DNA sequence: CAGTCCCTGTTCGGGCGCCA
DNA sequence: GCATGGCGCCCGAACAGGGACTG
């Protein structure tokens, strides 16, 4: 298919990616070998030498109900440096209606990009290297010749074709919302679940008419609750309790300026005993309830800012519960949720967090069509070792590792 | 002259070639070097160059394994600065423990391997060098490489890379043969008849020749005691090659490096190796030649290990039909040892892990780190993570991961009794202790003078303040908690506005690099019920206030 | 609010081991 | 004026980031 490849410009003065490849389990190395040799024959990729200074890691994942493996490259890097290209020049709009639909489903149209060829000069930056078990052999290097999957550019270059492919479907059904985030396609409607599923299936077919292999999963933006912070309800108050309480209120005070505590403070005055019970005074009862009301009413001052990076924090609770908050500046949460004991997930703190992260990343895509940067509550080498065994999305968020004990227990849970 | 297609190479924009002068050499060197260049000249490896070539790079020679002949090297350091980057393909090093048993086996090696791959034409100019006369009394001869030189950062990579392309055809048509290539060193193994093998080995050795790759008869032919990668592969075991430790009266820094280096190489198979005391000697910044008095504690190690290597061990091979097991033991404070085997005592590889990560940790944590390290290392060798047998009770671990705030995990693991055992040495209380003297601690210092105070004040009436020298608002905070811990009984209730201190303590650390924090731990082990609570720092809280006014005169 | 400290974790260089 | 690439281990300097304190 001889076509005129859009020229990919790079961030001025940006060095391409140079990331080492990481060890791969046998089963996923042999999967990658198979996957790549057919890709080589089908001409998608081309073998290369060590003269190409660049590199990006690869691995592979097997999803739900799909026995066939999927290749996945961490272009996380090549994306930060080509950002000018896909966010500004060939940007793709984000419908702020999708967050409102009754049901949304995600399709893997990533395959469709393999159709368009990639600009000759930019190919050298997609280089990757496949490892060999026990280093029986040096790394085999390959580079892409077509729009790859994982690069944020690909879904940006194919937008022109996508518009068209989807034009007739948007005409017959002007009440559904389609959003293209990388390898994903997000179709949202307010129809009843059984017919919604059929519109999805008439759309899948619609994509079949052009040659695009589209191999608990339905989403529901309207059923997502931004659960706030709450204060406990005790009959008798101990010195300890009134303490912890203040602890939280003073803290939650950076959120809303109205919470006062000076009235609950005079109670502790004088070195007392922790187990010492204290009569529930009226100066307090007033202000206690007084504050309890402020924490129900939504925080004023919230606003999204496309010009700023999104940030997610997760706290580990226990009994499988996790809590998170997405924000752009401290104490101005956009949303805060509570990932629960997933029915089916093993007692594997890491497998769980891995799942939470993908939920957040998803919710995050639907709400602002942008991925967040995570502050994971786990130790780097601990996460670095197993995160891939559990991953099941096609994109990867930029995460950083943080360790911070629980002050005032967990105000959020 | 090799038919193999060359790999295009460029220099970095704005940089010209190397113009560094040759430094004078020794009589014998200039002697052997010319015998070499003459032979290369004729073979077509190098070329005599005119004076129009403005470049040059110093050269020199070095003796080989048996010290018959020399190895012509070139100090292309300046050329490496200017030349384009490469991406390395050798990702790691093969390990005997990941080798399978095979009916027949052989191991070759390409002779003069670099000197049989064509260097990109345009680049050759920059590889020019000069060889002087006997006593530098007559102008020497200018030469340039037409083949991969030794000392250019691009060589190892281009070679290794060119080699796999040459073996790709042969390896596809012979999917039943396993070949381990590391540079020019080949290892071919098969479950073919002892004679059919020798036929493949011929069919193969003759495949390289077609690509210009020589194969000197100096190679492991049907020789059970195979020498591959600095190991001795036997038919059903593998070992490391004679490992001789440096034995001397007075030790210099460098000497100790060369000593620990080797003991690590030993840990790969000799179990029980420890080098913690030995390396401690390397603390501070010291010269290679700085002589350092071998310490007492290290004298124990240096000797202990020496006793271990006296009694040789061997490794076994791996087979995909049986799972792997990696058992680990806690060898010293911070140190750990581990062995991976597929059978009872049939060991396939042993190992040491001794990185004490962070200022404060505990055995559970350091253990978790080791499992991770092994898990990874084993995935590289075998591509599958093994089963574990760890010296920690199932209830201990379960007590930890539910209580710890960070997500943590350990793969399939069973119990194994062998002291010392891993365990948490104490456990703060979830709820405040009834009928117990409550301590309200705090402290502070004037970061401008280093002077500072620490104290407490209980509900019963107790009270104290201690003056401090060279301390900080953070250390102080800790120090305070120390006091409240000493001046308490077996049950205590402490409260602090110190997020920092509270941070450390809750993690249940059992070891640290901090004197103060070591003492606090020790004291925490002596109590029977501890309970720390946190309150806002400069709020008007009840007890905090008081101690506060006290500590900041 | 902005500028200092302190404490701590993560990255990278240099030296040795071992291989080529 | 004594080379290169790879992996490992061990120590320390440089650097980054969050909380507490200071003017
Ligand atoms: C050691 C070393 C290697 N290299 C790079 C460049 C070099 N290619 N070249 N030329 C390539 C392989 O080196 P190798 O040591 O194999 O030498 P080379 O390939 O140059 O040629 P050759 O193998 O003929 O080396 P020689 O020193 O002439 O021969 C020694 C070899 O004979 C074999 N050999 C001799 N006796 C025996 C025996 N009894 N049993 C088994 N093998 C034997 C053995 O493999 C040894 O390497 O790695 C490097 O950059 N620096 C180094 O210091
Ligand atoms: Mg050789
Ligand atoms: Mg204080």
């Amino acid at each position: 298919s001889p076509i005129e490849t859009v020229p990919v410009k790079l961030k001025p003065g940006m060095d391409g990616p140079k990331v080492k490849q990481w060890p791969l389990t046998e089963e996923k190395i042999k999967a990658l070998v198979e996957i790549c040799t057919e890709m080589e024959k089908e001409g998608k990729i081309s073998k290369i030498g060590p003269e190409n200074p660049y590199n990006t890691p690869v691995f592979a994942i097997k999803k739900k109900d799909s026995t066939k493996w999927r290749k996945l490259v961490d272009f996380r890097e090549l994306n930060k440096r080509t950002q000018d290209f896909w966010e500004v020049q060939l940007g793709i709009p984000h419908p702020a209606g999708l967050k409102k639909k009754k049901s949304v489903t995600v399709l893997d149209v990533g395959d469709a990009y393999f159709s368009v060829p990639l600009d000759e000069d930019f190919r050298k930056y997609t280089a990757f290297t496949i490892p060999s078990i026990n280093n029986e052999t040096p790394g085999i290097r390959y580079q892409y010749n077509v729009l790859p999957q994982g690069w944020k550019g690909s879904p940006a270059i194919f937008q022109s074709s996508m518009t068209k492919i989807l034009e007739p479907f948007k005409k017959q059904n002007p009440d559904i919302v389609i959003y293209q985030y990388m390898d994903d396609l997000y179709v949202g409607s307010d129809l009843e679940i059984g017919q919604h599923r059929t519109k999805i299936e008439e759309l899948r077919q619609h994509l079949l008419r052009w040659g695009l292999t589209t191999p608990g999963y339905e989403l529901h933006p309207d059923k997502w609750t931004v659960q706030p912070i709450v204060l406990p309800e005790k009959d008798s108050w101990t010195v300890n309790d009134i303490q912890k309480l203040v602890g939280k209120l003073n803290w939650a005070s950076q959120i809303y300026p109205g919470i006062k505590v000076r009235q609950l403070s005079k109670l502790l005055r004088g070195t007392k005993a922790l187990t010492e019970v204290i009569p529930l005074t009226e100066e307090a009862e007033l202000e206690l309830a007084e504050n309890r009301e402020i924490l129900k009413e939504p925080v004023h001052g919230v606003y999204y800012d496309p010009s700023k990076d999104l940030i997610a924090e997760i706290q580990k609770q226990g009994q499988g519960q996790w809590t998170y908050q997405i924000y752009q500046e401290p104490f101005k949460n956009l949303k805060t949720g509570k990932y629960a004991r997933m029915r089916g997930a093993h007692t594997n703190d890491v497998k769980q967090l891995t799942e939470a992260v993908q939920k957040i990343t998803t919710e995050s895509i639907v709400i602002w069509g942008k991925t967040p940067k995570f502050k994971l509550p786990i130790q780097k080498e601990t996460w670095e070792t197993w995160w891939t065994e559990y991953w099941q999305a096609t994109w990867i968020p930029e995460w950083e590792f943080v360790n911070t004990p629980p002050l005032v227990k967990l105000w959020y849970q | 002259i090799s038919p193999i297609e060359t790999v295009p190479v460029k220099l970095k924009p704005g940089m010209d070639g190397p113009k560094v002068k040759q430094w004078p050499l020794t009589e014998e060197k200039i002697k052997a070097l010319v015998e070499i260049c003459t032979e290369m000249e004729k073979e077509g490896k190098i070329s005599k160059i005119g004076p129009e070539n403005p470049y040059n790079t110093p050269v020199f020679a070095i003796k080989k394994k048996d010290s018959t002949k020399w190895r012509k090297l070139v100090d292309f350091r300046e050329l490496n600065k200017r030349t384009q980057d490469f991406w390395e393909v050798q990702l790691g090093i093969p390990h005997p423990a990941g080798l399978k048993k095979k009916k027949s086996v052989t191991v070759l090696d390409v002779g003069d391997a670099y000197f049989s791959v064509p260097l990109d034409e345009d680049f050759r100019k920059y590889t020019a060098f000069t060889i002087p006369s006997i006593n530098n009394e007559t102008p020497g001869i200018r030469y340039q490489y037409n083949v991969l030189p030794q000392g250019w950062k691009g060589s190892p990579a281009i070679f290794q890379s060119s080699m796999t392309k040459i073996l790709e055809p042969f390896k596809k048509q012979n999917p039943d043969i396993v070949i381990y290539q590391y540079m020019d060193d080949l290892y071919v193994g098969s479950d073919l008849e002892i004679g059919q093998h020798r036929t493949k080995i011929e069919e193969l050795r003759q495949h390289l020749l077609r690509w210009g790759l020589t194969t000197p008869d100096k190679k492991h032919q049907k020789e059970p005691p195979f020498l591959w990668m600095g190991y001795e592969l036997h038919p059903d075991k593998w070992t490391v090659q004679p490992i001789v430790l440096p034995e001397k009266d007075s030790w210099t820094v460098n000497d100790i490096c060369k000593l620990v280096g080797k003991l690590n190489w030993a840990s790969q198979i000799y179990p029980g190796i420890k080098v913690r005391q030995l390396s401690k000697l390397l603390r501070g910044t010291k010269a290679l030649t700085e002589v350092i008095p071998l310490t007492e504690e290290a004298e124990l190690e240096l000797a202990e290990n020496r006793e271990i290597l006296k009694e040789p061990v061997h490794g076994v091979y791996y087979d995909p039909s049986k799972d792997l097991i990696a058992e680990i033991q806690k060898q010293g404070q911070g140190q750990w040892t581990y062995q991976i085997y597929q059978e009872p005592f049939k060991n396939l590889k042993t190992g040491k892990y001794a990185r004490m990560r962070g200022a404060h940790t505990n055995d559970v944590k350091q253990l978790t780190e080791a499992v991770q390290k092994i898990t990874t290392e084993s995935i590289v060798i075998w591509g599958k993570t093994p089963k574990f047998k760890l010296p920690i009770q199932k209830e201990t671990w379960e007590t930890w991961w539910t209580e710890y705030w960070q997500a943590t995990w350990i793969p399939e693991w069973e119990f194994v009794n062998t002291p010392p055992l891993v365990k948490l040495w104490y456990q703060l209380e979830k709820e405040p202790i009834v009928g117990a003297e409550t301590f309200y601690v705090d402290g502070a210092a004037n970061r401008e003078t280093k002077l500072g105070k620490a104290g407490y004040v209980t509900n019963k009436g107790r009270q104290k303040v201690v003056p401090l020298t060279n301390t900080t608002n953070q250390k102080t905070e800790l120090q305070a908690i120390y006091l409240a811990l000493q001046d308490s009984g077996l049950e205590v209730n402490i409260v602090t506005d110190s997020q920092y201190a509270l941070g450390i303590i809750q993690a249940q650390p059992d070891k640290s690099e901090s004197e103060l924090v070591n003492q606090i731990i020790e004291q925490l082990i002596k109590k029977e019920k501890v309970y720390l609570a946190w309150v806002p720092a400069h709020k008007g809280i009840g007890g905090n206030e008081q101690v506060d006014k006290l500590v900041s005169a």
